[PDB]
């Protein structure tokens, strides 16, 4: 009945959304992952004396 | 300090002791699951289990619920009289119909005593009874004739009588559970309920129950599902049974089959208004099996019962060879003795000896 | 010239049985541990060296015989307990879901170690006195018959009648039932039957020889390695 | 009437064309210049035992020392990960439970289930006991997740294609989100606690707004149901684990599926996924009795955790990024580091 009346309006609202290049997002993710790589004990094994679990 | 460690150790010891105590009582119980379709009789069985074994059996709420079913039943028959394709109709009662439509749609009703007098008179109309005999097309509650006849007894602000709770229908919004003990053994029967669903993603949770109970409406082979023009009510049950049997998760669970609602089938078969051959053409050439055990009857009704059972059994006998079993039964849910007579098959005794520690041979 | 390696080959063969037994959880799975524990590594291997007498210490022979006797009695008791548990579980399903193994082991020790530790022996005969003074094996005072009754009559008392009701339920319930039941009883009975026919024969009257009795008792000692393979 | 569908089709075509035009270069080309992390080997530092039935949910505490788990026999027990000591054992009215959560302030524990009610318990109180604080029963159909914003607000997502934001004091739904066409199975709040997502059963994921209460975006690249979801630590990307073997990493700004984590030797499903602290790892549970470890930027397997004996139904990573713990259906939890 009137279900399609609201759906088309919602889809029209969704369509008008700004989008950016994939290269910028890729660069941002790579830069963040390279910047915050120091404090990840899973990658680089923790020392035994510094490991609370051992 | 060491005091904190000692206190933590004491708390851990207490918790471990409680868990060890509870493990045995958890492991010493049997769990059962109910399944089926709408208007099949799942909750009636659990209500009867409550009535029989456990001593448990809000009376004010039941008083309103019984009257509510009576109110809905009277409106449905009259409303479809004009909308029916045939010109069937009932003179002065046309004035009664005027406020029947008005009271059909209302947030609440005060149940005036004047309503009972007019409803009883309309029920006595010859034309009104004629439309009741043709309930195949329009949907109507099964527990209608029983309540329609008994109005004055309920009318004379009253306490519900015996078997009144077992006949009234109330929808189960959530889960519906019941605990009971039969003889030094604690059981656990629960009903999933939850209206109607088509994905059943919660079925993965039930991977450890001992048995699955299946109930069908054996006297519903000419009325359609709640959403109209779909199929016969029996076919909707047959399709659901096939899906349950051929399920990845339920690959090692047995099934106990109840062919519920037996008395209605006997009454409807005696009348020749509807024939099984029309909806099920293969039944015309069907021959009764050589092995049989009729209770106490008419070969006409007896032949009908085994045909429906045969269709259900033929589904399970093909896709299941080992680790799957099917148990036919004949039950009438309302009759207290019949479920007691089944005694759950002497507690499904047949199974208890073989399934258990016999397979390893 | 070729019989030299036969004894060593048999001595090396039973090592495989010991390894298989040592290679191997629930309420009923704790009983198999006793059968796995209770012999072929120490008592059985000594026979190959004894086939030549070892004659190291007169005190050691008593332990050598008593260990084997206790192991045999423990194995018989464990199989009887297994059969009893299976019958109890199958027959009555209403109520089915360390203490008894220790009692069974304690029962074995009383009959075996006590006569050996008490130095009690057969009737003092000229051959008996000469053999005991200087490895013979023969008792008196109906010790053999009583020991057999404790350790061989238990099977026919239990194992014969334990499956009479279980197999009766097989026909009623409705092949494979007799295919595996015969293996369990057949291997048990066939290997452990012959010695009951010679121990009674020797004490009563002789009509038997030492070598044939030794061979008969050696036969069936492989039941220790046969049981681990059959179970599970 | 029928003319309405034409506008929807035209709008869908325009959206698809815009999405196609927005693509410039795949992430593989940019990220192929880095060095692989290599093999990762970890062993079970500790094992947590004491449950009777399968575990269906788990959530770490804020301090990354205490965790709460929920079983199918109706028992919530809080552990001490350092020394393996139980602290509480809370029974439940309904034995069927699918969710659990731990408050940010460590004062409440919420457990839902199939009983359609999301109850809240109290940990720190007088008399040294635990009792039900409030019971919220406004939903229809079973629940799938429960999360805490503060001590006064809790978000649930039931199986009737709805998600609501509750309120502890009032005990009524403040808002309500609608638009899905199937059961909702998971959600994960943002680090900024302003937006959250939800993976339905119609192969679609959305991006709601907590304050305004309206849908914003929609991603529908998968081919089957969706069983898990989690945000990148940045807060601008999420990874979705579906019923089929594929795992995909979407982006809020670009609105495109960047990668498709899949292997030719696996045909099983995915139950739970999560990231690491720096967003370089993508752990994922599996229905083939063990777990697996992927790489966010390389789309390759770099380690298998096979210390279990049944399927993995929950997973979590500490806020300090020091341990990774998994549950299973054989009543055993584990800690890996
Ligand atoms: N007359 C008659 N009705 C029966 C019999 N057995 C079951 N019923 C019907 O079963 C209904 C019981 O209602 P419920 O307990 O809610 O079971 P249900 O109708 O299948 O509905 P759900 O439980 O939601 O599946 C009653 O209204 C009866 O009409 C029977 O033997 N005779
Ligand atoms: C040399 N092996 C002996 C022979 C007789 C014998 C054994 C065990 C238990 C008994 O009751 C016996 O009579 C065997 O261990």
């Amino acid at each position: 009945i009137a279900q399609a009346r609201k759906l088309v309006e919602q889809l029209k609202m969704e369509a008008n959304i700004d989008r950016i290049k994939v290269s910028k997002a890729a660069a941002d993710l790579m830069a963040y992952c390279e910047a915050h790589a120091k404090e990840d004990p899973l990658l680089t094994p923790v020392p035994a004396s510094e490991n609370p679990f051992r | 300090q060491r005091n904190e460690e000692k206190a933590q150790r004491e708390a851990n010891k207490k918790i471990e002791k409680q868990l060890q105590k509870d493990k045995q009582v958890y492991r010493a119980t049997h769990r059962l699951l109910l399944l089926g379709a709408g208007e099949s009789g799942k909750s009636t069985i659990v209500k009867q289990m409550r009535i029989l074994h456990v001593n448990g059996f809000e009376k004010a709420t039941k008083v309103q619920d019984i009257k509510n079913n009576l109110k809905e039943a009277i409106e449905t028959i009259v409303a479809a009289m004009s909308n029916l394709v045939p010109p069937v109709e009932l003179p002065e009662n046309q004035f009664r119909v005027d406020y029947i439509l008005s009271v059909m749609n209302v947030p609440d009703f005060d149940f005036p005593p004047e309503f009972y007098e007019h409803a009883k008179a309309l029920w006595e109309d010859e034309g009104v009874r004629a439309c009741y005999e043709r309930s195949n097309e329009y949907q109507l509650i099964d527990c209608a004739q029983y309540f329609l006849d008994k109005i004055d007894v309920i009318k004379q602000d009253y306490v519900p009588s015996d078997q009144d709770l077992l006949r009234c229908r109330v929808l189960t919004s959530g889960i519906f559970e019941t605990k009971f003990q039969v003889d030094k053994v604690n059981f656990h029967m629960f009903d999933v309920g939850g209206q109607r669903d088509e994905r059943r993603k919660w079925i993965q949770c039930f991977n450890d129950v001992t048995a699955i109970i299946f109930v069908v409406a054996s006297s519903s082979y000419n009325m359609v599902i709640r959403e109209d023009n779909q199929t016969n009510r029996l076919q909707e049950a047959l399709n659901l049974f096939k899906s349950i049997w051929n399920n990845r998760w339920l690959r090692t669970i047995s099934v106990i089959l109840f062919l519920n609602k037996q008395d209605l089938l006997a009454e409807k078969v005696l009348a020749g208004k509807s024939k099984i051959e029309d909806y099920f053409p293969e039944f015309a050439r069907y021959t009764t099996p050589e092995d049989a055990t009729p209770e106490p009857e008419d070969p006409r009704v007896t032949r009908a019962k085994y045909f429906i059972r045969d269709e259900f059994l033929r589904i399970s006998t093909a896709s299941g060879d080992g680790r799957h079993y099917c148990y036919p039964h004949f039950t009438c849910a309302v009759d207290t003795e019949n479920i007691r007579r089944v005694f759950n098959d002497c507690r499904d005794i047949i199974q208890r000896m073989h399934l258990r520690q016999y397979e390893l041979l | 010239v070729w019989v030299v390696g036969m004894g060593i080959v048999m001595s090396l063969i039973v090592l495989a049985i010991v390894f298989g037994n040592v290679l191997v959880q629930t309420v009923t799975n704790y009983f198999i541990t006793s059968l796995a524990c209770a012999m072929g590594l120490a008592v059985v291997p000594f026979g190959a060296a004894h086939i030549l007498t070892w004659t190291f210490g007169n005190f050691w022979c008593e332990f050598w015989t008593s260990i084997d006797v206790l192991c045999v009695t423990a194995s018989i008791e464990t199989l009887c307990v297994i059969a009893v548990d299976r019958y109890f579980a199958i027959t009555s399903p209403f109520k089915y879901q360390r203490v008894i193994i220790l009692m069974v082991w304690i029962v074995s020790g009383l009959t075996s170690f006590l006569p050996i530790q008490m130095h009690w022996y057969r009737a003092t005969h000229q051959e008996a006195i000469n053999c005991y003074a200087e490895c013979d094996f023969f008792t008196n005072q109906a010790y053999a018959i009583a020991s057999s009754i404790v350790s061989f009559y238990v099977p026919l008392v239990i194992m014969v009648f334990v499956y009479s009701r279980v197999f009766q339920e097989a026909k009623r319930q409705l092949h494979k039932a007799l295919k595996t039941l015969g293996i369990i009883m057949g291997t048990f009975t066939l290997c452990w039957l012959p010695f009951f026919i010679v121990n009674i024969v020797h004490v009563i009257q002789n009509l038997i020889r030492k070598e044939v009795y030794i061979l008969l008792n050696w036969i069936g000692y492989v039941n220790s390695g046969f049981n681990p393979l059959i179970y599970c | 009437l029928d003319q309405l569908r034409q506008e929807a089709e035209q709008l869908k075509n325009q959206i698809r064309d815009a999405r196609k035009a927005c693509a410039d270069a795949t992430l593989s080309q940019i990220t192929n210049n880095i060095d692989p992390v290599g093999r990762i080997q970890m062993r079970t530092r500790r094992t947590l035992r004491g449950h009777l039935a399968k575990i269906y949910a788990m959530h770490w505490g804020t301090d990354s020392r205490l965790l709460v788990s929920a079983s199918q026999d109706g028992k919530l027990i809080i552990w001490d990960s350092y020394t393996t000591n139980k602290v509480h054992a809370i029974p439940l009215r309904s034995s069927w439970v699918m969710t659990c959560a731990y408050a940010p302030s460590g004062n409440y524990v919420a457990c839902g289930g199939l009983d359609n009610i999301c109850s809240i318990y109290n940990l720190k109180t007088r008399e040294g006991n635990v009792r039900v604080s409030r019971e919220l029963a406004g939903h229809t159909g079973y629940l799938s997740c429960c999360r805490f914003l503060d001590d006064n607000q809790i978000v649930t997502s039931s199986g009737d294609t709805t998600c609501a934001l509750w309120d502890i004091e009032t005990g009524q739904q403040t808002t309500t989100f609608t638009g899905h066409t199937g059961d909702v199975m998971s959600l994960s709040l943002a680090p900024d606690t302003r937006l959250f997502v939800s993976g339905a059963c119609d192969a679609s994921a959305k991006l709601w707004d907590v304050r305004e209460g309206m849908c914003r975006q929609t991603f529908t690249g998968h081919e089957s149901d969706i069983n898990a979801i989690c945000f990148f630590p940045n807060g601008n990307a999420f990874a979705t684990g579906s019923d089929d073997a594929t795992c995909r990493l979407f982006d809020l700004r670009a609105d495109q599926e960047l990668m498709t984590y899949s292997h030719d030797n696996i045909i099983c499903g995915i139950t739970s996924v999560s990231f690491s602290k720096s967003g370089r790892l993508l752990l994922a549970g599996y229905d083939d009795f063990n777990c697996n470890v992927w790489d966010a930027l390389k789309a390759d397997r770099a380690g298998v955790l096979a210390g279990h004996d049944n399927r993995v139904s929950c997973l979590g990573v500490t806020d300090d990024g020091m341990a990774v713990a998994t549950g299973s259906w054989d009543s055993f939890l584990k800690i890996w580091n």
